[PDB]
């Protein structure tokens, strides 16, 4: 196997549009990898066993008259969440957005799954996770709406089995 | 405090009833009910390994084939076959998983909600199998997840009958 | 001769939870190394004082809202493991396979109001005396209680002390033993400046002495 | 002289039936009759603090869950569960009552002649139970109480016959 | 080979004050400490000498 | 790597099935199945050597006389005649064969397609024997022969099912 | 008095891969020696590598 850092580079991604009109709970998710039209992409479709984490970084655009909270978080092994364990998605990896305090979050996380190489083409081991833990409030005087950006990068990628091209 | 009750490897290490139980078993940890003690605790984690205990009540000759052995290896007593006692039989078999551990939630298939086939523990056959248990040894969770407690509908909080010596 | 043995009576039979191990019927299986895997807990206490986890108020939200009217008590509930805003929380759910716990619950708020609106706040414990918890925000100065503003530092930890009888208690709630089972803590807004529909999300984890007993099983199966 | 045979955990080391047996039983150490030698010598105490031993006779699997577990965790195998053998069940309790020490007289009552309900040592259930027999083990006492002999209603003395080898 | 056993007849048999222990059910349980309890008596003599009681 | 699975004094010690069982039977290890896993891998040599432990299931009393022994020494109780128990009878026969090893073929006869006569463990009677098993202890394998696998009449591939927990 | 055992329930059947040996029936039994016999091998494996072979 042998190490690539070529693709360890960031890649801007839009997630939502944080409104006034989603409640506690509105779940947004972002499987990883996504469609990466950069090196990884290339790396995805001619190589087959790969490893890799994820550093995610998340900015919200905003003020300080607006009120709201998102909670960002890195779910492995993803699955989908009924509204009664939407209470507890603090147990993963995650941090806090809200415009009073903080602006950016950053997360970052090591590879992890039952092989020691994965097809990404298959299996998504890691997920980012968004959600509104309280409602965004405006005023007069406060933005009527919010646009967060997606910030993620592949780290430490391990590769083995060179693919052959398609031409 | 003495904080040893609520222990990985000590809360994991009892035998655990599996409702679903056929002429021809493939011993899946996932098959325990989901409201048990062992049975949550285990879905409370995404990844988990462990060597098993099972105690078997049969009729007839017990085989058991380990992971990846073809179904039709279990009609040859050269697989480990227990001669039933009266009772039941009590065996202690190995982690035989190719994974290095194995996973409780799956995001996404394994060919080019379903759990992947090679998440299993080996299968046994006999004539028929009335009742199986099985026992988690030295047993390590990882990647914890939620666990939900009983829901609570109109009344101040749940209203449980303790035991009571009351004459 | 050979060693003459006692058969005992009632000794041998299977028990679900013995010590003693099985018969190996495969030997000499190495399974691949898992050295360094990422995220092992061997404690379920460790990872509930890891991770704080969200209650549920009334409606079924995580935030309390502050109220315009003459009521100054935001909300109140109640310290338990069993309680309805305690219903979603991860500590109540290991909670909830035992049967005696013991040691302190921190309580964890966050303000996510915007910063032009300021108030002030005051977190009151109630052990079980007073027949009626102190509703007046004066009345409830009186108990064991902290007050912390807001600004830049939107983040407070209050811990909530383990007073009761006996050492250990039930994680069980009786069905006998009505009123007040044990405590109640509440929520005073001393002032607020122009926040009608500003927030603050409540959070819980175990204390740094918590601990559970006795293990079992009384879910419906 | 040689007073082992007053030892306070010394004559507390036997087994002695419980005369009221329940399908679902709570085990109290207050259910042995008054007039027995444990019986008494621990009603001549007003606190106590001991293990058990219990040997049952019962049909079918003996759940045992301790102090404090709903009345509805009796019905799970998940709690120690011990399979009928031939003649009877002899196991080893621990002592799990909340309070250090246990009593026999309560002055007053614990909800906001009857002493608390969490005065035992945990519930017992089966299909039915014939016989119950409870051993303590390294029991200590405390607070002497009255020790009353039986009385004599007109005779000089308490005249009872002695074996006797008598042809 | 491995050890052979005589199982004796007369022995096994329940006496309800045998020496023997049984099998532990629910291992390592810490119990509440009673450290320094007042009032603790190990010995009736001891208590029968301390405490003279009135005749009838 | 760890290759302490395909040891040849690893791997041949297991109890393997001899179908052919007559009330009196001469032990030949060559009567084990050529497929079987002991069969195939001592096929898989040209000699061997190893002693022998046999589980037999027998009515009557079961007589073993070494090689060499005549067939009409069978009938007395001078040679080693096992008592039948319950189950079945477990002994640990050593070797008895005079050649230095035994072999697996032979290239052409001993008297002035069929090995010597004198390639046996002894033979055992009984007033009759259902089952016999065979165990190969200290092992030994000289010359390796080939050993061939399942073949494939017109399909890529063998397509053997392997068991699946699928529900 | 003498030992007490417990004959636990489960244990004591027959797997045909059990590790412990059986009782001796024929004792001192000496075989002829076979110091220095030629071409043996002790694991599969081995063999596997020292022979190559072919395809079809």
């Amino acid at each position: 196997e042998t190490r690539v850092t070529q693709a360890e580079r960031f890649f801007k991604k839009h997630l939502f549009n944080w409104t006034t009109d989603k409640p506690f709970g509105h779940l947004e998710k972002l499987k990883l990898p996504t469609d990466h039209k950069g090196v990884y992409g290339h790396l995805v479709d001619s190589f087959a066993y790969m490893r890799n984490g994820w550093d995610v970084e998340v900015s919200a655009v905003g003020n300080q008259f607006n009120g709201g909270c998102l909670l960002v978080a890195m779910v492995p092994e993803w699955k989908k969440f009924t509204p009664r364990e939407k209470y507890q998605l603090t147990l993963f990896p995650h941090q806090f957005i809200s415009p009073r305090t903080n602006m950016t979050a950053h997360i970052t996380v090591p590879y992890l799954g039952v092989n020691r190489y994965d097809q990404y083409k298959k299996h998504k081991p890691w997920t980012l996770v968004v959600m509104v833990v309280s409602p965004l409030t405006t005023s007069s005087i406060g933005a009527t709406e919010i646009k967060v950006y997606a910030n993620i990068a592949p780290t430490h990628v391990h590769v083995a089995g060179e693919l052959p091209s398609k031409e | 405090q003495r904080r040893h009750h609520t222990d990985v490897g000590f809360i994991m290490d009892r035998f655990v009833k599996i409702n679903n139980t056929n002429p021809t078993h493939v011993i899946d940890l996932m098959q325990t009910h989901q409201h048990g003690l062992v049975g949550a605790l285990l879905r409370a984690a995404t990844y988990y390994f462990s060597d098993l205990e099972i105690v078997v009540r049969h009729e007839g000759n017990l085989t058991w084939v380990p992971n990846g052995a073809p179904e039709a290896a279990l009609s040859n007593a050269g697989n480990p076959t227990a001669y039933n006692k009266a009772p039941f039989t009590r065996l202690a078999l190995p982690y035989t998983a190719p994974h290095r551990v194995l996973a409780t939630v799956y995001n996404g298939t394994s060919k080019y909600t379903q759990l992947p086939a090679s998440f299993n523990f080996g299968a046994i056959r006999a004539t028929d199998i009335s009742e199986l248990l099985v026992r988690m040894k030295r047993a390590e969770l990882y990647c914890p997840r939620p666990l939900l407690a009983v829901e609570v509908t109109a009344q101040d909080r749940h209203k449980q009958k303790i035991i009571a010596p009351a004459k | 001769g050979i060693v003459p043995v006692a058969c005992s009576d009632g000794y041998g039979g299977l028990v679900t939870t013995d010590p003693k191990t099985a018969d190996p019927v495969y030997g000499k299986v190495y399974n691949p190394p898992r050295t360094n895997y990422p995220g092992r807990f061997t404690n379920l206490l460790d990872v509930a004082e890891a991770c704080p986890t969200f209650l549920c108020f009334d409606d079924g939200k995580p935030y309390v809202v502050t109220r315009e009217d003459e009521q100054r008590l935001l909300a109140k509930f109640d310290v338990s493991l069993a309680a309805k805003h305690m219903s979603n929380t991860y500590l109540s759910g290991i909670a909830q396979y035992y049967a005696q716990y013991s040691g302190t619950i921190n309580l964890h708020f966050m303000f996510t109001g915007s910063t032009d609106s300021k108030a002030r706040y005051m977190v009151a414990y109630v052990p079980p005396g007073v027949e009626t918890p102190p509703d007046t925000p004066e009345r409830a100065a009186h108990c064991i209680h902290a007050e912390w503003d807001t600004g830049l530092n939107s983040k407070f930890t209050f811990s909530i002390p383990y007073v009761s009888a006996a050492d250990y208690a039930y994680t069980a709630s009786d069905v006998a033993e009505t009123t007040n089972v044990q405590g109640w803590v509440c929520i005073y807004q001393i002032t607020h400046g122009k926040a009608q529909n500003d927030t603050l999300v409540v959070s819980v984890s175990a204390g740094k002495d918590f601990e559970l007993r006795l293990p079992i099983d009384p879910r419906t199966q």
